[PDB]
C-alpha cells in the first residue's frame, strides 16, 4: 500500500526501457543470442532439403 | 497527465535501464540483538528499492489499499465474466433449446354439428370433444350444487356464434387418460366408465375421484362457427434470436 | 468493509466488462450487414410480385 | 437520389446472359507462358512413340486453366447480385 | 519449410494434384459476403440458392444430414418454407431410421422437419439412374478443394476442352475442377433455367453463386454460424486486450513490489556454536534415499 | 509388497486442501508455466467432453447425422465440439513445449526422477486417450487410424489368433468397437486428471523456473499470487494463438488437411488414399512410418521414442554414484587410452554453448519432422527428403546417447585450463 502500483515502469524512455532493455538485454542477450545459430542452420537446411524434394517431385510430374 | 509522467521518468539516471545503486550501501538496524555486532563487508544489496519503491503516503495508506483492492476486483471481474460465459455454455447445453415452435394451427367446422351433440375430432394426434349447449342446458347446469365441484381454479370457456355457444375441450380423462362416456341420461355430460369418474356438461369435476377437469383447448371462433382457429397455446422460450444479423 | 457488498462490486465490474466488450462489436456488426437482412429480400420479392401481377394477361 | 434513377447500361448478367464465354478469350492473352508450355508438352507427347502411361499433358494444362480462371472467376462474381458490388 | 508453388500442392498439402484447387482462394479472390470481415450471408442469395436447388439439382442430390427448417430465419419463413417444400414427396423407404415415428405407408408431401433426401430411395438407385456414378451428398461438402468455391467452379467450368492424351469416355464430360478432370455430371446450369421469385436475372453465374451460397449456408462450421462466432472471437479478443494491463498490475508489478526487500548481514561471534546446521534438516523424499543411496 | 516403501503424498481431500492452501511458489517466468496450461486445458477437455458425451450415440451410422442435427437444434453443442478440438490442439502444444523446456534445463538428475517419470507416464497416457478420441469421429481419418493401430497391435503377435478382437473387433469401426473405445476414452480421460494431480504433487519437490540457483528464499503464495499470473499467462498465449490462427488460416482455404475427413464410415465406401493425412500432432508418426517402409522397424522406432523419452533420468542422470559412473565410449578410448570414461560434471545450461546448440538442433529437427507429410505415393521412388531422415536420426541420437548430452569435451577443456592456471600460479 505504501509502494508504487507499477514501480520502475518506463523509467527513461521507450529506447532505454524497451528497445535497449526488453529487446537487447532480455530477448537477444538471453534468448536469441543462444539459439540464433542452431535455429538458423536447421531452418536453412530444412528449406534446402524441402526445395530439393519439391524439385524431384516436379521432375516426376513434369517432363519436357 | 500521462505525458507529464513520461517526461518526468525520461530524465532518470540508471545503469543500463535498471535503477540500482552506483555505490555500495550498508544499513544497520540500531535496535538489533546485542549479539549481532557489526555488518559484514559482504554487499548483500545492489538496489535501494526498499526506499526508492515508495510513494510517501504513510498518511492515508488505506486509500492505496482500497485502490489495490479495486484493481484486483477489476481483474477478478474479467476472469469471472469469462467463467460466466463458460457456465452459460454448460447449463445451456444441459437445458435444451427450442429454436422455433412447430406449426399447430388447424380449423374444424362445427356448424354442421346439431345442437346438444358431442363429436370426437383428431387434433394434434389426440381426441378432442366438440359440443353445442342450448340455453336450457346451460341454465340447468347453473344453479346446481357447488359441493360436487372439485376445481376452484378451473373455469369454463364458452363460444358465442351460430346462435348457440360452442365448446371445445380435450377428450382425455384426467385420472389415467381413458375415453369417458359421451352422453348420459341423468346428465348429458361426461362420466368415465373405467373407474367411474363423473364430470358435468361443462367438463367440471362433479362427485368423481378424478381431481382435475378436462383440459381446455385453445381456440377462437370466426365466420360464425365455420372457422374455428385451433392453435396450441404458445409459451415463451428464450433466447429467441438465432442470428445477430 | 462489507465483503458481500464488495462481491456485488466485483459482479458489477464483470457486468461492465461484458457490456463494454459486447455492445460495440454487435452494434457495428449489425450496422454493417443492414442490407443483407431477410427483410430486404422479402421487400424485393413483394415489389417484383406486385409488378408482375399488375402487368399480365387474362 | 442514388439508386432511385434509371440505369444507363445493362451488362450481360443484368440481361440474364452468361459472360464467361467471352471473358475466357478476354483473359487468355495474359496466361500465355503456361499456354506455350502446354503446347510444347503436347507436341512432345505426340512425338513420343513409346510413352510411359504416367506421362500426361494434364499438369501443365492444370496450371494454365488455374491462371486463366484466377482472372476469369472474380470478375464475373463481382458483377453478380447478392455480393457487395466492387 | 518452403513449399514450391508450381508442384500443384498448396502450401505443401500433397494430393489433389489432378485438380484445379487454387482458383478463387490462392489465385484470384472470389468475394463471398459470408467470409468477409464482419460479413454475413446475403438472405436473398441463400433464398435464391434454395429456389434453384429445389427446382433443379434436388433431383439427383440431397443433404441427408440436413433438414429444410434450417432456413427459418435468414432465408425463409415457416409458412413460406412449408408451402415451398410441400411440392415434393417422401416415401417411407427414404427414411434413414424410421424408429416407429414415421407411420406412413405411401408417398406424402414433405414438411420442413424432413431431411433433404434425393428422389431416390438409396445410393445404389441414384448410382444406377445416373449411369453408374452416384451424385454426391451435399451435406458436409464443405471439405472440397476451394471450400465454398468448389460448388461454384464445377458448375461453371465446362468450357475448356481436354488436352492431348486425355480421353473422355462416352457419357463423361471434361471439367478441370473435378478429380482427374472427368466428371459424370452433364452441365445443368443454363441461362433462364430458373425463374427467381424476386425477378433477379437468371444467368448461369448467378445461379451458381446462389447455389454455392445456399450449400455453404447448410454447413455447420463454415455455414450459418461462422459469422456470429467470428464476431464473438473479435469481442473476446478485445476483452483480452483490455484485460492485459490489469493482469500486468496484478502479477508483474506486484512481484516487483514484493522483491523490494532490504537485507542486512551482521557478524555474530558469541560463544554459541552452529550445531543446528551441523545436526539438522529434513527431506520429504528421505524414504526414497534410505537404504538405497550413498551407503 | 515390502519393496514398495510408500507414497510421497497421501491424496486425501483434507491433506490436498491443506497442501494447496499452504503451497508456496518461487518467482518465475512464462516459460515455466506450460504445465499449468496443460492442466487447465485438461480440465476444459474434461468438461467439454462430458458435454459432448450426452450427444454422441456410439452407433457408427448415427454419429455423423447426430452431430449435424444436434448442432442446430441444441445451442452450444458445436461450441463445445470446437472447444474440445482446439483444447486437444493446445494441450499437445503445451505438453510438447513443457517437454522441451524440461529437456532444456537438464532435469534428468536423480532428484528429478519422481518428478520426471510421473510426468512422462501422464504424457504417455495422454497419447492413448487422444487416439481413442479420433476413433469417435467415424470418418475415413478414424478408419485409417483404427486400421493402423490394429496392425501395430497385431504386429506383436505375428498375425496369429486374432488377439486384437477384444478391442479392435474385425479391425473396423462398428457398434461394438465404437462403444468400447468411447467408454475407454472417457474413463482414461478422467484418469488423466488424477495422473496430472500426482505429477504436480511430485514435481514440486524440486521446482525451478531456471537452471541457475537463485538465492531467493521468499516465495509467492500459490492460491492467488501465483494462480492469477498463471491464468494471465494462459490468456496471453491464447491471444497469441488466436492472432496466429486468424492470419495463417484464411476463412476459405484450398487443400486443407481436413479434406480427408469428408468420408464418413458406412456412407462412403471408397477411400481417397491419394490424400491420407492425420492431425498435425500424429503427423510425425505417420511420417516416420512412410519414411521407414519396414513395419517392424517403424513400430520399434515409435516404441523406442516413447520409452527412451520415459527413461531420460536413468541414462543421463547422476545414478546415485555422484558422477563416478563409467560410460562406454567407441573412439574416445583410443584418444584417452582408457577403456571407459568418468561422466563429466560441468554441464550447466545457461552458460555452456554446446548444450544449447544440441538442444536447439533437436527442437528444430522435431519441428521439421512435424512440418509436413512425406506423401508416400512416391516418397521412396523419388529420393526422399534428406532433411526428414536427418531430423529423425538426430531425434533418435539426442534421446538416448550421452555424447550429445553431458559431453566430455567441456570437462576436459575446463580441467586443462585449471591445470594450466594452477601450474602458472602454483
Ligand atoms: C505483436 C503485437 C504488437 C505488440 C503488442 C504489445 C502488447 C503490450 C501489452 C502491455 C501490457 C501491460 C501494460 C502496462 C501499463 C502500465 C501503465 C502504468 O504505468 O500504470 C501505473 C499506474 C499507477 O502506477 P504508480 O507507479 O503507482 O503511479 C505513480 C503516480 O505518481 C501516483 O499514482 P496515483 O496514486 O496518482 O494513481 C493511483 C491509481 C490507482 O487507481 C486505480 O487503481 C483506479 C482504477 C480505476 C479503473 C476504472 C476502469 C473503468 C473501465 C470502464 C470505463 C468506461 C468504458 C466506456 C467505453 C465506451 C466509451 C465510449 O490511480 C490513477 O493513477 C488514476 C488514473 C486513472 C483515471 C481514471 C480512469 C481509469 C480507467 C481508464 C481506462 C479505461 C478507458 C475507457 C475508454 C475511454 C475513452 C477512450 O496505474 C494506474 O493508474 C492504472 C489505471 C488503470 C488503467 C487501465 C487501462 C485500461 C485501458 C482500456 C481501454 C483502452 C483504450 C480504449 C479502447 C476502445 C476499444 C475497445
Ligand atoms: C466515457 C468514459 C468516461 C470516463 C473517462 C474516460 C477517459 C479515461 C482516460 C484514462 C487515461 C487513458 C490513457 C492513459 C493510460 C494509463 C493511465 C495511467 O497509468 O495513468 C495514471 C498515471 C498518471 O497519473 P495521473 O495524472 O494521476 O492520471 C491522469 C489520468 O491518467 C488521465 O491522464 P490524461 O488525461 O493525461 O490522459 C491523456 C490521454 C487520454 O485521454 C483520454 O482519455 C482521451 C482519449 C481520446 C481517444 C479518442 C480516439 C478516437 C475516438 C474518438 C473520435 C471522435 C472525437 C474526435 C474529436 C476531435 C477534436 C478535434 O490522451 C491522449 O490520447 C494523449 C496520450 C499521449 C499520446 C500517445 C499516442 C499513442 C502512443 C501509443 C504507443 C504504444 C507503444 C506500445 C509498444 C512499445 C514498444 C514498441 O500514469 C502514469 O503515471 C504512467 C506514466 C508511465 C507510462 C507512460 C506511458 C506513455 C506512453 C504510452 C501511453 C499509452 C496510453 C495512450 C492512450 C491514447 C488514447 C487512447
Ligand atoms: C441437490 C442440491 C445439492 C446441493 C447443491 C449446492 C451445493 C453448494 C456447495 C457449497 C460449497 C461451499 C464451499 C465453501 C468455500 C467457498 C469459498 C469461501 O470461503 O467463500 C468465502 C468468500 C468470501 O469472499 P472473499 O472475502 O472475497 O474471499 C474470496 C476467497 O474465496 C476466500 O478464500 P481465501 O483466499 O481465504 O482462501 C481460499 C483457500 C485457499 O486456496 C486453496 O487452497 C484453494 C483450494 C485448493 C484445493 C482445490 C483446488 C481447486 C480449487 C477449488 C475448485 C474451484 C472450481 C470449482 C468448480 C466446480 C464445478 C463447476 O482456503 C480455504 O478456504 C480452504 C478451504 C477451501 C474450500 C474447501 C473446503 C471447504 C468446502 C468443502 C468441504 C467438503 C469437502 C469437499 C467435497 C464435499 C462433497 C459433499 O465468498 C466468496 O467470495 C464467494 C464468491 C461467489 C461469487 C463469485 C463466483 C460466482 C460464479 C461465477 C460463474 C457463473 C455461475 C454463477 C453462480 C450461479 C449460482 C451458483
Ligand atoms: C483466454 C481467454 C480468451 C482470450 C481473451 C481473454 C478473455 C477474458 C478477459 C475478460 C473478457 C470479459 C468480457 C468478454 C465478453 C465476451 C462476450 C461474447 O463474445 O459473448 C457474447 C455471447 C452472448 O450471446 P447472446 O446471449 O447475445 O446470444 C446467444 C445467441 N446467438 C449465438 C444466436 C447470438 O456469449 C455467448 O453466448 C457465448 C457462450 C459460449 C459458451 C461456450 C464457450 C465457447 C467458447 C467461447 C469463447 C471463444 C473465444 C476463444 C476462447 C479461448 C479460450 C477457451
Ligand atoms: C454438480 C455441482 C454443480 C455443477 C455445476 C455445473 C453445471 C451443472 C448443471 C446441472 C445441475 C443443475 C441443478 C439445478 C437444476 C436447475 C437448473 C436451472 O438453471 O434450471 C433450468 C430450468 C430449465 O430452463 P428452460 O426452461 O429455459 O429450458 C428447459 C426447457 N426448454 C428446453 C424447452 C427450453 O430453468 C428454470 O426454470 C430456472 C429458473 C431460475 C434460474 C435460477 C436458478 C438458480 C439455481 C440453479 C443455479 C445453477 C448454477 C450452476 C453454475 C455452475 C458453474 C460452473
Ligand atoms: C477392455 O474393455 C473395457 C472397456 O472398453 C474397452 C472400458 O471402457 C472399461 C471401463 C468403462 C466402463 C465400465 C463404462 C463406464 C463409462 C463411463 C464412466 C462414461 C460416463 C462418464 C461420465 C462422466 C458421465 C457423467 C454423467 C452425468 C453428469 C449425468 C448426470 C445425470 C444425473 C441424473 C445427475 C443427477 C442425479 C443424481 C446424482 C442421482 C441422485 C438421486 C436423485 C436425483 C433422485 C431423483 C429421484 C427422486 C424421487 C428425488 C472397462 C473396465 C473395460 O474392461
Ligand atoms: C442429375 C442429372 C444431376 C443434377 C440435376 C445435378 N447433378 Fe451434380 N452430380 C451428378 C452426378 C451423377 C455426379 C457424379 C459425377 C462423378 O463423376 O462422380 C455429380 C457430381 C457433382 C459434384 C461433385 C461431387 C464430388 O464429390 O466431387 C458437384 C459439386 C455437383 N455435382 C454439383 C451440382 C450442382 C451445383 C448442381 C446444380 C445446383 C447439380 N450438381 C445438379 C448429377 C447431377
Ligand atoms: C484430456 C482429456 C481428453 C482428450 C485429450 C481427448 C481427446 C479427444 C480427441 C483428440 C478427439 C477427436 C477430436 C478430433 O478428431 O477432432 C475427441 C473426441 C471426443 N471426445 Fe475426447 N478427449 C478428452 C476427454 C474426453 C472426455 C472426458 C469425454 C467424455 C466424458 C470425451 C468425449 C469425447 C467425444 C464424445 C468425442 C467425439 C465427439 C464427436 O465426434 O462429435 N473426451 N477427444
Ligand atoms: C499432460 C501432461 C503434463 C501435465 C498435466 C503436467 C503438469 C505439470 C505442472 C502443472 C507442472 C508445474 C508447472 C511447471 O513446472 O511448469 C509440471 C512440472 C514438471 N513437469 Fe510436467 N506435466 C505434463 C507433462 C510432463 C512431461 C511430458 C514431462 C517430461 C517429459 C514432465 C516433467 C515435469 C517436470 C520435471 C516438472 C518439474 C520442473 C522443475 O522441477 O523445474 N511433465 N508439470
Ligand atoms: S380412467 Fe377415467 S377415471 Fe379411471
Amino acid at each position: 500500500s505504501n509502494q508504487f502500483i507499477n514501480f520502475h515502469f518506463m523509467l527513461g524512455g521507450f529506447r532505454t526501457y524497451v528497445l535497449e532493455r526488453f529487446f537487447k538485454q532480455v530477448w537477444y542477450r538471453r534468448n536469441i543470442r543462444t539459439f540464433w545459430f542452431p535455429v538458423l542452420i536447421s531452418y536453412t537446411s530444412g528449406c534446402i532439403t524441402m526445395r530439393m524434394y519439391d524439385n524431384n517431385c516436379y521432375d516426376y510430374f513434369y517432363f519436357s | 497527465g500521462v505525458l507529464s509522467e513520461y517526461n518526468q521518468r525520461l530524465s532518470k539516471k540508471l545503469h543500463k535501464g535498471h535503477l540500482v545503486e552506483d555505490k555500495p550501501t550498508f544499513f544497520v538496524t540500531s535496535s538489533r540483538p546485542g549479539n549481532f555486532g557489526d555488518h559484514i563487508d559482504f554487499k548483500v544489496n545492489i538496489d535501494n528499492w526498499f526506499d526508492e519503491n515508495r510513494v510517501h503516503n504513510e498518511h492515508e495508506t488505506d486509500i492505496r489499499r482500497t485502490q489495490i483492492y479495486t484493481l484486483n476486483a477489476i481483474y477478478y471481474g474479467g476472469l469471472l465474466s469469462f467463467a460466466r460465459l463458460y457456465a452459460m455454455g454448460v447449463i445451456g447445453r444441459l437445458n435444451g433449446w427450442k429454436r422455433y415452435e412447430r406449426d399447430t394451427y388447424s380449423e374444424v367446422d362445427i356448424g354442421a354439428l346439431p345442437p346438444g351433440e358431442v363429436m370426437q375430432m383428431v387434433w394434434n394426434g389426440t381426441p378432442i370433444f366438440i359440443r353445442r349447449l342450448t340455453s336450457n342446458e346451460v341454465k340447468e347446469e347453473n344453479e346446481l350444487p357447488s359441493n360436487t365441484l372439485l376445481d376452484k381454479d378451473k373455469e369454463v370457456i364458452l363460444s358465442d356464434a351460430g346462435n348457440t355457444k360452442v365448446i371445445v375441450v380435450s377428450a382425455v380423462c384426467t385420472h389415467l387418460g381413458c375415453i369417458p362416456i359421451p352422453y348420459l341420461g341423468a346428465y348429458k355430460g361426461y362420466v368415465c366408465i373405467c373407474h367411474g369418474s363423473v364430470y358435468d356438461k361443462f367438463a367440471r369435476v362433479r362427485q368423481g375421484p378424478a381431481l382435475l377437469n378436462l383440459p381446455a383447448i385453445n381456440n377462437s371462433i370466426h365466420d360464425e362457427g365455420t372457422l374455428v382457429c385451433m392453435e396450441q397455446l404458445k409459451f415463451p422460450h428464450e433466447p429467441s434470436q438465432r442470428f445477430w444479423a | 468493509y462489507y465483503p458481500f457488498l464488495w462481491q456485488f462490486f466485483i459482479l458489477g465490474t464483470s457486468f461492465v466488462w461484458f457490456h463494454v466488450c459486447y455492445d460495440p462489436w454487435l452494434a457495428i456488426y449489425q450496422a454493417n450487414n443492414a442490407h443483407r437482412s431477410l427483410e430486404t429480400a422479402l421487400t424485393k420479392e413483394k415489389a417484383h410480385k406486385k409488378k408482375l401481377a399488375e402487368q399480365e394477361e387474362s | 437520389m442514388s439508386n432511385v434513377s434509371d440505369a444507363q447500361i445493362q451488362e450481360w448478367i443484368k440481361r440474364g446472359e452468361d459472360p464467361k464465354e467471352f471473358l475466357l478469350k478476354e483473359c487468355a492473352p495474359q496466361c500465355t507462358a503456361w499456354k506455350e508450355k502446354l503446347g510444347r508438352c503436347e507436341a512432345k507427347l505426340k512425338s513420343l512413340v513409346n510413352a510411359d502411361p504416367e506421362m500426361s499433358c494434364m499438369y501443365p494444362l492444370r496450371d494454365w486453366v488455374t491462371c486463366i480462371e484466377a482472372c476469369v472467376q472474380p470478375a464475373i462474381t463481382r458483377n453478380l447480385f447478392g455480393s457487395k458490388y466492387m | 519449410f518452403i513449399y514450391r508453388d508450381d508442384i500443384g500442392a498448396f502450401w505443401g498439402i500433397k494430393g489433389y494434384e489432378e485438380l484445379v484447387t487454387e482458383v478463387g482462394t490462392h489465385k484470384g479472390h472470389n468475394y463471398w459476403p459470408q467470409f468477409s470481415f464482419l460479413g454475413t450471408y446475403d438472405s436473398g442469395s441463400v433464398r435464391r440458392g434454395f429456389q434453384v436447388f429445389a427446382r433443379n439439382c434436388g433431383n439427383c442430390h440431397g443433404m441427408i444430414y440436413k433438414k429444410y427448417d434450417y432456413l427459418l430465419d435468414k432465408a425463409y419463413r415457416q409458412l413460406e418454407l412449408a408451402q415451398m417444400v410441400s411440392d415434393f414427396t417422401i416415401h417411407p423407404a427414404h427414411q434413414h431410421f424410421k424408429q416407429y415415428y414415421y407411420q406412413e405407408w405411401d408417398e406424402r408431401d414433405r414438411v420442413i422437419c424432413d431431411h433433404i433426401y434425393p428422389p431416390y430411395f438409396s445410393q445404389d438407385q441414384a448410382k444406377n439412374a445416373n449411369g453408374g456414378v452416384w451424385p454426391t451428398d451435399f451435406s458436409k461438402i464443405k471439405l472440397r478443394p476451394g471450400g465454398i468455391n468448389y460448388i461454384y467452379n464445377i458448375s461453371t467450368g465446362y468450357h475448356f476442352t481436354p488436352p492431348f492424351g486425355m480421353d473422355v469416355p462416352k457419357g463423361k464430360y471434361f471439367n478441370p475442377y473435378f478429380d482427374h478432370m472427368i466428371i459424370g455430371m452433364p452441365r445443368q446450369l443454363v441461362d433462364g433455367l430458373v425463374d427467381y421469385d424476386d425477378g433477379t436475372p437468371a444467368s448461369t453465374p448467378q445461379m451458381a453463386y446462389d447455389v454455392s451460397n445456399f450449400i455453404n449456408f447448410m454447413q455447420r462450421r463454415v455455414g450459418y454460424k461462422r459469422p456470429d462466432k467470428m464476431v464473438r472471437y473479435y469481442m473476446v479478443f478485445t476483452g483480452g486486450l483490455l484485460i492485459l494491463p490489469f493482469k500486468y498490475f496484478k502479477t508483474k508489478a506486484y512481484y516487483r513490489n514484493l522483491l523490494s526487500l532490504r537485507w542486512e548481514m551482521y557478524a555474530v561471534r558469541d560463544g554459541v556454536y552452529y550445531n543446528h546446521f551441523k545436526y539438522g534438516g529434513y527431506n520429504s523424499r528421505a524414504y526414497q534415499f534410505r537404504g538405497y543411496f550413498w551407503a | 509388497m515390502e519393496w514398495n516403501k510408500g507414497t510421497y503424498m497421501s491424496t486425501s481431500i483434507k491433506k490436498i486442501v491443506q497442501y494447496f492452501s499452504v503451497m508456496t511458489v518461487s518467482f518465475h517466468d512464462i516459460n515455466s508455466l506450460f504445465g499449468f496450461f496443460t492442466f487447465l486445458t485438461i480440465a476444459s477437455q474434461l468438461v467439454s467432453g462430458t458435454m459432448l458425451a450426452f450427444s454422441l450415440v456410439p452407433e457408427p451410422m448415427l454419429i455423423p447425422m447426430v452431430r449435424e442435427e444436434e448442432d442446430v437444434e441444441d445451442l452450444y453443442t458445436d461450441d463445445f465440439f470446437w472447444l474440445h478440438e482446439r483444447g486437444v490442439d493446445m494441450l499437445f502444444i503445451f505438453s510438447y513445449f513443457h517437454l522441451f523446456r524440461k529437456i532444456y534445463l537438464n532435469n534428468f538428475e536423480y532428484e528429478q526422477e519422481a518428478a520426471w517419470k510421473s510426468g512422462v507416464f501422464t504424457f504417455l497416457l495422454f497419447q492413448v486417450v487422444v487416439f481413442l478420441g479420433l476413433v469417435l469421429c467415424c470418418t475415413h481419418l478414424s478408419d485409417i487410424t483404427l486400421a493402423i493401430a490394429a496392425n501395430l497391435y497385431d504386429t506383436f503377435f505375428a498375425g496369429k489368433g486374432k488377439f486384437y478382437w477384444w478391442i479392435f473387433t474385425s479391425k473396423e469401426l462398428n457398434t461394438d468397437t465404437i462403444i468400447r473405445l468411447a467408454y475407454l476414452h472417457y474413463v482414461l480421460a478422467f484418469f488423466l486428471a488424477y495422473l496430472g494431480l500426482i505429477h504436480g504433487v511430485d514435481m514440486h519437490y524440486d521446482w525451478k523456473n531456471e537452471s541457475s540457483m537463485d538465492g531467493l528464499e521468499t516465495e509467492m503464495i500459490w492460491f492467488d499470487e501465483a494462480l492469477s499470473n498463471e491464468l494471465g499467462a494462459m490468456i496471453e498465449i491464447i491471444l497469441i494463438v488466436m492472432i496466429v490462427c486468424f492470419f495463417m488460416y484464411p476463412e476459405p482455404e484450398a487443400l486443407s488437411y481436413e479434406f480427408f475427413m469428408w468420408g464418413d464410415i458406412g456412407f462412403i465406401n471408397d477411400v481417397r488414399f491419394l490424400s491420407v493425412a492425420p492431425h498435425w500432432y500424429f503427423r510425425p508418426f505417420m511420417a516416420w512410418l512412410t519414411v521407414c517402409p519396414f513395419h517392424k522397424i517403424g513400430l520399434f522406432g515409435l516404441i523406442y521414442y516413447f520409452f527412451i523419452l520415459f527413461y531420460q533420468p536413468v541414462i543421463h542422470g547422476t545414478n546415485e554414484q555422484n558422477n563416478y559412473t563409467k560410460r562406454n565410449v567407441a573412439f574416445v578410448s583410443f584418444f584417452i587410452n582408457r577403456s571407459d570414461i568418468m561422466t563429466p560434471k560441468y554441464h550447466s545450461v545457461e552458460d555452456n554453448l554446446l548444450h544449447q546448440i544440441t538442444f536447439w538442433l533437436f527442437l528444430c529437427s522435431a519441428l521439421y519432422v512435424t512440418s509436413y507429410l512425406p506423401y508416400g505415393r512416391f516418397y521412396n521412388r523419388i529420393n526422399g527428403n534428406y532433411g526428414t531422415l536427418w531430423s529423425f536420426m538426430y531425434i533418435f541420437f539426442y534421446l538416448g546417447n550421452s555424447f550429445l548430452r553431458r559431453p566430455l569435451i567441456t570437462e576436459l577443456y575446463l580441467f586443462n585450463a585449471f591445470v594450466k592456471s594452477k601450474f602458472l600460479k602454483k
